[PDB]
Formats: C-alpha cells, structure tokens, sequence
C-alpha cells in the first residue's frame, strides 16, 4: 500500500527538530519512515547526496504534486537576497517557495520556522523570518517549541492522514491538543504558586521540596504548550519545571530568546 | 580532468558544499564550504552572562548539551566559580549519555549507507549471515529469524515502489565491497541502533528535563534539586530510573557497534591508507570530578607532526599554553576582518561576496593552534589517550584490532589510524569507554549523596564594572569545543564559539594552508565523478556539523 | 491408603489447600479448600450502586479489571442502562489487554515450573537448543547467544547459593520429561514473557488510569474524555500511544507462547488423558460492540455431557435460561444457609467449624447450573467456540495441532482436549484470538470517533423507592463471572459474586457431587507422595484464584 | 555476591500489591529477584509448594535472622481467633508474628496492611486490622495505595539496602518521597479548581477539556500520595485524574472505601 509523501526542508535549522523524531515512540522514527509516511526528501537520513538527492526532490515534487506534506525547520533568512542559506547554489527561500506550490499541507516544525525563534532574536543578523511570512497565501500549521515534543508534530500528521484534515488550530494556527492552554493553567506546581511557596535559588529548601519556580523566572504564565501534561521522552515526569528549572518560554514569540531566564513573567 | 560539486552533502548536520578537482581519476584539490550562517555570537551579545547558555545551546541540536555546558563553563571561568561536585557528576552523566547517542547515530544512520548496499541485502541468505557472526559477537539479536524479518522489511519497502530516503543511492557502485550477507547484517544493526540511542537519550532526559536541548544547567551548577526524601525532585526513585537506562546501553555498544567497526575495516582495508587530514591533533581533558573544575576522567593534549612520544599533556581547562595558541582567520571566509584573531578579541562581521576558488568560499572560519592546522575529534582524542598511555584506551583499541586480525590475518599499527577508518575507530573506542564513565559517575553521585552532600548550585555574583574574560572547554562528540565570553559592565561584550567542525571543516587559512576536510580528500580515487561516493566516505568520517562549524 | 495435604499451593492467586487420598500411588479422592475469606459481598452492601465497582474490583488484583467491569454491568442491568458504544470499545480493549497479560503470566510465571527443570537447563548445549527451533518458530530471540546469556544467569544464581523462590523445587522428579535444551529454551521464554506482559499492561494503564485496579469506569460508561483536539484528555496522540503497545504483543504470543504450548503437549502426551474435571461447560459471549450491550465478538454457550453437536448458544447477557439456572450451595462450605440459592436471594453467613472430610471444609461455595457441576474457563470457552463453528478458533487450534503433529507424528482429537493439557491449550488459543480483538476494537474506536461520536457516558438515575435486580456477566481469564446486585430504596440490599474459580474450586455440593478440581484429581499418578508435583500440575491447569473463588 | 533477603507473606490480600511489581521498570521484577534481593519466600512465584515451601521459610527465618525484610500485603483478621486466614493449618497472624521476630525491617505494602483497607471497611466481617496493629512493639513502614506505585515500595527497599536505614517517614510511618504531600497540593488541575472550571459529569464539555474533577468527588484534597507526579506505569501522563476519573482516596484511611466516589472532599 502507498504511504503519504513528505518533503522536509531545513533552512536556518540546528537539526534539533529532526532529532526530536529520534526520541519519539508512537511512532518511532523507523516506523514513521517504513510504515506511516514516505519520507521523499530529508537531507539528514538520505542515502543520495548532491545531484542525486536534488533529482529525488524534483521527481517527488512532480510525482506527488497536490499530495505531499511540506515540513520546514529553521528560520528563512531574507537579508541580502537570501544568501545566508544556500543549497545547490540557490537561496533556501526559493527551494521552500517552489516546494510550497504543490503541497497538500505545510507544517512549520519548531519555534524558528513557526515565528523566527532564536535565529531571529536580538539584532537578527540575517533577517530571519517565519515560514508563514515567506508563504503569505498559504495556511501554515505552526508546531512551536525548541524543539517541540515530536508527537505534537506526529499526531498532527496522523490527523491529516487518518481523518483527511488538520487538527483544530488556534488563532496562531497551532494545534489545540498541544498548544490550547497556558502551561501555568495546567501546572502541577500551581498549588505552591497559590500558597506563596516559591523556590528562591536552585538548591534552596523550597526548590528541594518541588515548590513553584515563578520567582526563578518561570514563563509558564505566558507560554502556551503541553509541557506539563504530555511532557517529554515518554518516561514519565520529565519536563523542565519537574526537573527543577523554570520554563524559558521557548514555545512563545516574545518570551523565549527575548526575556532573561530570571526575568519574571506577567501573570493573567 | 574535471571540477565536481557535492551540494548538498547529506547524512551530516546542516549545510555543506564540497568541490573537488579530479585529475587522472583521483581528487587533486578540494574546497569545503559551510553555506548557512545565523550569527549566534551576535544574537547572544549584550545579554546577562547567566542567560547565554539557553541561547547558544541552539547552535546545534545534534550535539545538543555541548554548547550549553561549554557556555556555563565559560561564564564560570570569567567569574572564577568552582562548580559543586554533584553538579559535575550530573553534567558528566548528561555529556556521556548524549555522546553515546551521538556516536551510535553517526555510525549507523549517517555513515553506514556509504559502505552498505541495501539492494545487495535482498540477495543475502539469512542463515549464512548469522553463521558468519559465530564466535565474532555474543549479541543476542543476530539470529537468522531476526535477519529474515529485516530482509522482509526491505523487500516490502522495495515492493511498494516508494524508496523515499533510500532512493537513488549508490547501489552496485564498484567501491561497495560487502557481501550480501554483511549488507543484511548492517541493516539489522542500523534498526537495532535506533533502540539503543533512544535509551541513551532517556538518561539525558531524566537529568536534563528533556532532549533535545537540556534545561537543567546554570552558571554556578545545575537546577536538579537533590533530595532522596523529596516528592517531585531528584530522589532515589528517579536515580534508580536513570540507572535502569544506563544499564541498557553496554551490550549494543560492545557486541554490535564495536564489532561492526572492526568488520568495516576488515572489508575496506584500503581506507586505512587514505583520508589523513592533518599531522597535528588537539583534545581537552573531560569529565571533571573534583570541587575545583578538574581531576578529569579522560586526558587531553596536543600532538605535533604525529609524534605521540613527544606530545604535550593538557590536564587543566585553565592551561595558558592551550588558551594562548588558539586563533581564527577569515581570509577565505565570508567575514570582513581577515588577520588571525584570538577569540576574546574575535569579530564576526559578515562580508558575503559569492564563491571564489582563490578568495572567500565559506561561512566557516579557519582556526589554528600557534599558526598550525589541527584535526580535532575522536581520532585526536584516541591518539592523545594512546600518547598518555591510558590502559583503558589501549585495551579497547586492541579488542577492535583482535577482531580485525581474526577476520583478515593482518594487524593494525598506529600509522594506519591516521586515516578515514582510523577516525571511525577512534569514535567507536570513545563510545565504548563512555559506558564506564556513566557507571563511574552514577556511582560517584550515589556515594556523595550518601555522605550528606545535596549541594548542586552556588549563586553567582557579577560585578557591575570591570572587564572579565572566561573560556569554557569541552571535549564534544566531534572534538574540542571552546566558548569565549568577555563580560564588561555586567553584560556580554564579546562572545566567540570555536567549534570542533570549525577546526576540521574550515577553509584555507591566512597562510592558504589547507584544513583537515580539504587535506583528507587529496588522493581520493573517484571511480565515477558523477557519483563521488569515495569523497563522501572520507568527509562523513569527520562527522560534519555545519550548524556547529558556522553558528 | 495414604492421606496427603498440599498447603499452601503456590504459583496461584491466594490461599488454597488440596488434600488427597492416595491408593497404590494413584489419587482416589481429593478435597479443595479456600482457606481465606474477607466478606467482600457484605462490605459492598448498603452503599450507592455507583460505588460498588471500586470496592469489588478488590476481590482480586491478578484478575484486576474483571470485577470492576462485571459490577458496572450488574448496576447497568438493574437500572436498564445501554452503554455508549465508545465506552464498550474502551472496556473491551482493557479486558483483552488485561487477559493477554494474565494468560502469559499464568503459562510462564505460575505453570512452567511444574513442567520445566531449571537444574537440567544447566546441562543444555545452547547451540543445540537453538537448532531444535529451526522451522518450528520465527521468533527473533531464540539464538544460541540469547540462550547462553540465560544459562549464565541461572549459573550465577546457583553459584550464589541463594536460590530463593527457585529453592527446593522438583528438580530431577521422575515426572520431569523435558531434555536439558528444552528446559533452557523455557527459562529464556519465561524471562521474555515478562517483557510482553509489561507491554500488555501499558495498554491497560493508558485507558484505565493505572493497573493494577483500573479507575476509568462508571455505571453508565467510562470516565475517559474523548476529544481528538483536547489537551490533557483522550486525544489522537494518546490513542497512537495505546496502539504502539497493542502492536508489540502479537509476535511473542504467536511465535513463543503458542509454540511452547504445542511443545509441552508433545513432551507430555499422557497429560491429554487425565485431569478431566467435568462433562458440562459454560461460557458467556464477550466484547459487546453495539449500542445495546450486545453484538459480541466472542460467542458463549452451554455444553452438556461433552456433546458439542447439541450445545445451547448464549448470545445475550440478559438470557433468562442462563440467569435462572445458576445457584450456589454451602452444604460443604463454611456458611450457615446450605440449600442451593439463586444469587439475587443469596446469603453469605459465616459458619466456620474447622475441617471435616464429610462436612464443611472450604470458604468456596458450590455453584451448579440447573443442578449440575460445570467447568468454566478457557477449556469451556474454546469448546463452546468449536461447537459454534467459529473458524478463527478452529484455525488457531489447528496451528497448535500442526506443531504437535510435526514433533510427534500424531494429531489431537477434541476428546483429548477434556484434560489438563486441553485446558492449557484453550488458554493459549484464547490469548492468540485476543490479539485480533485488540486490533478490531482499536480500529472500531478510531472509526467511530471519526464519525463525530465522542460520547462515553450516560448519567444514571436511581429510583429512591422500589426493589430491582441486575446481573453483569463477563468472560474473565478464568471463565464466566457474574455479579448480582439487588437495589432497594436506592442502596445495595444484596450483592453476590459467582466467580469462575468458585465454579471450578468449589467443594462437594448439596447433592455431594464433586466439583472440577476435586474430580480432575481422581486417577492422578503420584510417584512421590512427599512431593506430589502431578497433583499441582492438574490444579494449576485451572489457573486457581482463591481471592476470586471466596471473596 | 550475597543479595539482601526478603520474606513476603500475604494475609487477606487480593495479590494486586504483588502484581504491582510486574509493572515495575526500575527494577523490573526479573531484575529485582535475580540482582537486587534474594526473595526467600513468595507464594505467588515459588517453585516449591506445601511442605517444601514451608521448609524454605523456616530455613530462611533461621539463616537470615536479624537480616531479612519482612513484607506483608493484605489485612490480618483477628475475629474468631484468626481462622479467616489459615495457611498450613495455622492463623496467618501467627506466621506473621513469628516472621516479625527476626526481621531487620518490616513493610506493610498497600492500604490493606497499612491501615486495614477495603477488607476492614463497612461492617468489617473478619475483624481485619493493619500490620502495625498486630505488631505493637515494631516500627512498620507503611506504603499505602491500592496498590501503590511499585517504586514507592522498591525505592524504600533500595534506601534500606544502599544507605543502611529506611527513608525519612511521616507521622504515619509513610516514606516522605512518596506520601509527603496532598495530591491536591501538587495537582496539574489546580489552576482549573482555582478558576471554578469543573467537570460536572463524565463526557461533558469541561471534562473533555481536562478541567478539575473536584465536583465529581475527587479526594485529592484529603489524600497524601505521589499519584500526580510519579503517576503510574512509567509511560507518562497516567494517573486516575489524568485519565478523567476523580481520586477515590485509596491511599488514605477514612477516605478510600468509606466515602462514595461522588461524595465531596473537605478542602484544607
Ligand atoms: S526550533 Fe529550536 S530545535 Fe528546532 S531548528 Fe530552531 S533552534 Fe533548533
Ligand atoms: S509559575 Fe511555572 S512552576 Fe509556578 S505554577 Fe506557574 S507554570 Fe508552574
Ligand atoms: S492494598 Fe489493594 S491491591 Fe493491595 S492487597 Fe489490599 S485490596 Fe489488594
Ligand atoms: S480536586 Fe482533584 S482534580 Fe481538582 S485540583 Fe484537586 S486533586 Fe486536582
Ligand atoms: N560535537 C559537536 Fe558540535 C560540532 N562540530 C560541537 O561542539
Ligand atoms: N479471571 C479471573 Fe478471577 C477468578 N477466578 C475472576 O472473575
Ligand atoms: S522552555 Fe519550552 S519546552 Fe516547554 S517548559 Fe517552557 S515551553
Ligand atoms: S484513588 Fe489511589 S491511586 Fe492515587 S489517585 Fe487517588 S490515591
Ligand atoms: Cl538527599
Ligand atoms: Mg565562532
Ligand atoms: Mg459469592
Ligand atoms: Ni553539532
Ligand atoms: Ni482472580
């Protein structure tokens, strides 16, 4: 039986969004590529290189026109006519716009493609922008996080495959099952917040009792995500706050990579 | 004679272009080019020293953890902070488990398809394949039944007509030398490797808070709250869970990865005589175990002109000989300031002008050590350990050589390690020795907590005036990493990362001397210039990471 | 005539005593005795009908889920509630996954050490052991290397001198017939079984909220909130996770457990000719799939005097013929009221007077069906499915028979299933057929949610006056389970559980007729009356659960 | 090397507390019995039966006098001179008191042994009592729950083995790492409680958004435990409330098996 085709293009990526797949369990990356999808282009795992892999991509864009899911990680740099990311001698923005023309669905995996992320922060040396900014006529599904839990992506793809449409999205085109709620509106340390039980420094008596990390700079009050519920790596109990460190807001534009670790969040 | 381009190079991290002049069927000259830049050094400038690590960790998601740990060490260096020993044990477990994942994925997911022909695996006899491993490995998943199940998955993929990422590969190339049976064994081990690396990252996750991109560090130690009697913190139950994953890694590493490394050498012995990148090698000591950022479990040093007998040991991350030697040039890179720069005085001013064979052709800077080109990474690391007389390293290399000896009747000399296969062997030896690091540091942590030490963090102070310079060294999966922070009036006034793939991938330097990638390719035979598999074999042996090389 | 007592019987659930009269080395008469009572029927009385399931689930933690599900079905019966089909799919997945864990653990952890000699495994040749399975199984973990690792674990345990739960076992008993190699294979499979049953319980956990003792039921449906787009509820990500564990079960079940069942029969064929407990068999249909508590995936029925051709089908949990036939006596049990009682009129009035061969000797009641003794459980279940002409059941039995025929050259007739080994076979066939139930009901759930049905619960109303009666049937891992609830003025006025091990383990009845355990032991050869392994082999084939039998 | 010896006696048990071990991952039950301990007596797994297994127990009680951990699951029935649980012709209370004489440490695993549990509820037909009630001179470590997460038990044993003493206990002799905090003082649904966002019936709109279960009878406010943090089965995200059902208070004497499912908890 034929598997739904996927084209994955990395722009100004660190590869952490691909690496998230190697932690996934449902499906595992081996089951993803052998059973769930046909990964038609992915430069991290491709046997073919250079001329051969660019042939593969051109053939796949033609063969699967109107059928493939396009996935992009990393920001897209517009400064100086796109030369801050060049693949096969051409600006990655041009590779992305060409692949976008025939896509059935387009996913920005990670904060960099979803809203510019760390690559667009500070002075933004390369004029990095989001995938939605380079594809104004297209509905881009945003799966933010640095990187997201890989199942935020895989269950989005599965919804498209199994039920024939995207999952329900919020007003930033983020799937509601993963991004529908503030972390602070579903955080197991909320009782400590409510009682004024706060860690003041790592290793202090409150910190060693699992108290709230608000006064260490926790951005849960201003970050949408599922980090406190789905958490990470499917082992149970693993997310930054449960390990002892505040949320940094890496999901959320204007929070992660903008605010200091210890800068206090606004509470709604 | 002709000029070829390999763009993109796949089965690496990031964006790499390789150009080669081919004369008389052999590479005569090569260019390595990093084709993507972010300016992560500029992004982190003018921030609080304490915030840098969360930003610069995003230099790379393959070598996640490494930039985070180098960044906190750099701030700790500037501030003169001695890290609590519990924080060292936790940092060390994370780096060792991460590196285990990183090397396994490199050998199987990134490199194996240079050496392995999956089409040829369809012609294999699974029973014959299993019989070949009798007395060679004790691994419990080399049965004919395992191999038949794997062969059927390949059959089903080919039958679907959707080969995807396995499509248009180098199947039947004349440089593919494995018998069908060995191709099938390799594919089975490729799939088994994915289970092992998943377990390595469960160790990382339970201390880091997630992976990729850990979130448990701090300038001053770690965010893990140690309390054996505490609900919701790092208690004995959580530590037992960590140990349950540490224990799952050894068998695959010793019985599959170590053995496959010896077997690839046995079938490709010509690759012990090509891909030499340099005559100088650098590594830093790693896994500090005392209360003052020292007493490393792994040694470091500098080898000049391949002379192990006269190498210089490096025992400290504060070694002024190491610190003062390091410079970077942008003469053949797309930056404005071209003279060699010490990283505390480094600039990163973009000056893209397009590709020129004799001008600027890369976003990678050109690092030197006292004016010389140096290879870093597992080959450097292994050669320094052999120079130090480290028995653990001698013994592990000897185990790979004994498997090679048994299969070929030939031995391996140190001279043969200066090669594409030597590089791969150093990586495998490193992965094997890291499993003892994990057992040692888990035990050290349990013992130290039992003595009543739950300390994990010392809150720093940052003077609001003055200028302070710090450097954080780390022996990353790809080699010696350093982050260089200048603090002025309480904020980061300069930040420079010198990354292992910068050393190896960097273009021609201020003296037009050739870096390791470009040097390693001279003399490479290329049977088919349209399908230069031989070039990609040598380049993959360095485990390129271009997000790392360029940042 | 010699009298022996086996007290405690181990490798069961709960507290069992078996007594046997032995004439010339052959059991002539036996007594089964449940030696622990809690009064769980009295504990649940006088409560809200909605609360019963959380309390009576604690009848048993081996057959966890089963009393919870029977209790909500009993309340739903009383109240005339039709359960939402999504709640049925979820209940069915939990029961099927739980039963998979239960059967695997019974065959390996509880039963195998009756048939397997671990000391003999130390003399095995691991290579010869592996060669014996060529063309018999496609399981991927039957290599000599797997078997050598397992042999070394046994060696290390024996070398420690601390055998613990393996100590003073029946090593070298004359009834131990397996060769060394087959003993070693069985120990390898014992340890592999523990991984498979853990995956089965991960299915149960993700729908139940934990296991043991699920927490997702309600009178009126389930507590799982179906919302594919919802954070923190049963969404598509959670369903994909459940599916990932369902997919992990089949290979062990089909390639190890099914094969080992055929092989034990091949080495112990005399055990096809003893251990007949009854001539009448009962099972209820299971896995309802419609909106009205019916359309069962597995059929039920009543077989009288072993005649499959004249059996009576049962297609409804509201079948008046089934309901009206069931009674229990305490003539030879430690309760006061001795005449057979229909469970809606049942009492459980303790009347302990100690052991008497001819009087009261057990806390288990004596159930009858229209005055007959009846065996329940997997043998009953299999025979009813064969009587129904269920092709899935005939085909799965035929696969076990084909392996047996390959090893022995002999076939198996239905007459040979009325036996200790037939009982074990019916259990294995059940476990194998349950894997298709899990695939079917997962697919049904995904499909139904896709049609826009997210309903899971119908809130009940309970009239505050009036008296009304309900019964909840369930085909549990040990056989037909029924919970019988009378509601008067809104609270439970009577509660009676009639549990599968009650049918099988109960003592002599109102007519002094012998129950299955006691009847099955007549004719058992006992080589050594100090070590009556042959008695425990037959008793373990019924998978005794005495917390269940007695409650 | 010698492994620390364990004697496990079941009284009025349902076997769920033993079965918990079959879900454990750190250690797995196979690693527990081959590597961590020497399980000298356990009737569920013992090769030996009858006279042979009673010989094993007598031999182990002598050889390991002063060294073994005694574990009991189930309540102990005192009514009618102990006859509601008879093993090898003797009341289980007599077997337990004899084994208690030479124990290095004594653990009540589960609510039944910790405080009587379900078997002691309602009219208490058998006069079921706790292990501490039958061993007045002994410090019994209580690991309640029905059954507890098996690691609440295994990490308690591991603390005894590795550090030579029990973990820190509260005033009910429960280990603080597992029972030191109310579930409601560490529950990820606390934000919903605080906002008055309550499920009113299973399957209603609030329930299908993961809202607080207080008005369904959640006993989190009156139950000490680690169900919201450690959770169950090590798969991530699995505890009763996360699955959609209120806490019943099964850890806590006077809550579980006493209060109705839908009866409201007192909030502190
Ligand atoms: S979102 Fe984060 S992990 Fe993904 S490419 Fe960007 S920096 Fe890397
Ligand atoms: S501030 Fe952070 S740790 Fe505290 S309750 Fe909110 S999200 Fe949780
Ligand atoms: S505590 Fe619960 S699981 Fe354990 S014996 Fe008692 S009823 Fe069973
Ligand atoms: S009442 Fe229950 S669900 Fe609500 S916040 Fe408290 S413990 Fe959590
Ligand atoms: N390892 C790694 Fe990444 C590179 N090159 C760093 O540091
Ligand atoms: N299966 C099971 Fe338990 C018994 N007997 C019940 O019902
Ligand atoms: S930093 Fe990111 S991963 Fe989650 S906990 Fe905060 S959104
Ligand atoms: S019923 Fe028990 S298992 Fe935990 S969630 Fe409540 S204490
Ligand atoms: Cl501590
Ligand atoms: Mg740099
Ligand atoms: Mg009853
Ligand atoms: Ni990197
Ligand atoms: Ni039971």
């Amino acid at each position: 039986p034929q598997r739904p085709p996927v084209i994955w293009i990395g722009a100004q990526e660190c590869t952490g969004c691909t690496e998230s797949l190697l932690r996934a369990t449902h499906p595992t990356v081996e089951n993803l590529v052998l059973e769930t999808i046909s990964l038609e282009y992915h430069e991290v795992l491709s046997a073919a290189f250079g001329h051969q892999v660019e042939e593969n991509k051109h053939n796949a864009l033609e063969k699967y026109k109107g059928q493939y899911v396009l996935v992009v990680d990393g920001s897209i740099p517009l400064k100086d006519n796109g030369i801050y990311c060049m693949v096969a001698g051409e600006p990655i923005v041009d590779h992305i716009r060409k692949a976008a023309e025939g896509a059935a669905a387009i996913i920005a995996i990670g904060s960099c493609s979803a809203w510019g992320g760390v690559a667009a922060a500070g002075v933004n040396p390369t004029g990095a922008v989001s995938l939605q900014e380079v594809l104004p006529g297209k509905t881009v599904i945003n799966i933010p996080g640095c990187p997201p839990n890989p199942h935020n992506f895989l269950a989005t793809v599965a919804h498209i495959i199994t039920y024939g449409k995207p999952p329900k999205l919020d007003d930033k085109n983020r799937p509601t099952f993963a991004y529908g709620r503030l972390i602070h509106e579903h955080c197991e340390r909320r009782p400590h917040f409510d009682a004024g039980r706060f860690a003041k420094e790592f290793g202090d008596e409150g910190h060693r009792e699992g108290w709230c990390l608000y006064h260490l700079g926790c951005k849960g009050p201003e970050t949408y995500g599922n980090c406190s519920t789905l958490q990470f790596c499917d082992v149970g109990g693993v997310w930054p706050v449960a390990i002892g460190h505040p949320c940094y807001g890496c999901n959320e534009e204007g929070i992660g990579f903008h605010k200091g670790i210890h800068q206090l969040a606004n509470v709604e | 004679s002709q000029r070829i381009t390999i763009d993109p190079v796949t089965r690496i991290e990031g964006h790499l272009r390789i150009d080669c002049e081919i004369e008389n069927g052999v590479v005569s000259k090569a260019w390595a080019s990093g084709t993507m830049w972010r300016g992560m050094e500029e992004i982190v400038k003018n921030r609080d020293p304490r915030d840098a690590w969360m930003i610069v960790q995003r230099i790379c998601g393959v070598c996640t953890t490494t930039h985070a740990l180098s960044s906190v060490r750099a701030a700790e260096s500037a501030l003169n902070i001695d890290v609590p020993v519990n924080a060292q044990y936790i940092r060390n477990i994370i780096l060792a488990a991460h590196t285990t994942h990183d090397h396994i994925v490199h050998f199987y997911q990134l490199s194996a398809l240079d050496w392995v022909d999956i089409t040829s695996a369809l012609q294999a006899d699974p029973t014959k394949a299993s019989e070949m491993l009798k007395g060679v490995s004790t691994w419990h998943l080399n049965s004919p039944e395992e191999f038949t199940k794997v062969q059927n998955k390949i059959k089903d993929l080919v039958a679907s007509g959707q080969l995807g990422i396995f499509a248009n590969g180098y199947w039947g190339h004349p440089a593919m030398k494995l018998p069908p049976e060995v191709n099938l064994i390799a594919v089975a081990h490729y799939l088994q490797a994915l289970e092992c690396q998943r377990d390595a990252n469960r160790v990382v996750a339970l201390l880091g808070g997630k992976t990729p991109h850990i979130q448990n560090l701090a300038v001053g130690g770690v965010a893990n709250p140690i309390n054996l009697d505490g609900l919701g913190v790092l208690n004995l139950e959580r530590l037992m869970y960590i140990k349950s994953f540490i224990d799952k890694l050894s068998d695959f590493v010793e019985q599959v990865y170590k053995v496959d490394t010896a077997v690839i050498a046995a079938f490709y012995p010509e690759w012990l005589t090509r891909g030499k990148g340099a005559v100088n090698y650098l590594s830093v000591p790693e896994f500090p175990t005392d209360s003052k950022n020292g007493s490393f479990l792994f040694p470091g040093g500098y080898i000049e002109n391949a002379d192990l007998s006269s190498y210089r040991p490096i025992t400290s991350h504060s070694d002024e000989y190491l610190i003062k030697g390091i410079q970077e040039s942008a003469k053949h890179s797309w930056y404005k300031d071209e003279a060699p720069q010490a990283p505390w005085e480094g600039t990163t001013i973009p000056a893209y002008d397009g590709w020129s064979d004799d001008g600027k052709y890369s976003w990678v800077k050109s690092p030197t050590f006292y004016g010389k080109t140096v290879e870093v990474g597992p080959l450097a690391n292994m050669l320094v350990k052999l120079a130090a007389g480290r028995e653990s390293t001698q013994n592990k290399l000897n185990e790979i050589v004994a498997i090679y000896q048994k299969l070929t009747g030939n031995t391996l000399e140190v001279a043969q390690l200066h090669s594409t296969l030597g590089r791969i062997i150093g990586r495998t030896v490193h992965c094997c020795e890291l499993q003892d690091i994990l057992q040692n540091q888990y035990s050290a942590l349990i013992t130290n907590i039992g003595k009543g030490d739950h300390t994990t963090f010392v809150k720093p102070n940052i003077p609001a005036t003055g200028e302070f310079k710090g450097v954080g060294f780390l022996e990353a999966p790809k080699g010696m990493l350093s982050h260089w922070m200048v603090i002025k009036d309480g904020i980061i006034s300069n930040y420079q990362a010198v990354v292992p793939s910068t050393w190896n991938s960097g273009p021609r330097n201020f003296n037009d001397d050739v870096g390791p990638y470009e040097q390693s390719l001279v003399g490479t035979p290329v049977a088919d210039p349209n399908k230069p598999l031989e070039v990609v074999r040598t380049i993959h042996s360095f485990d390129p990471c271009m997000a790392c090389a360029v940042h």
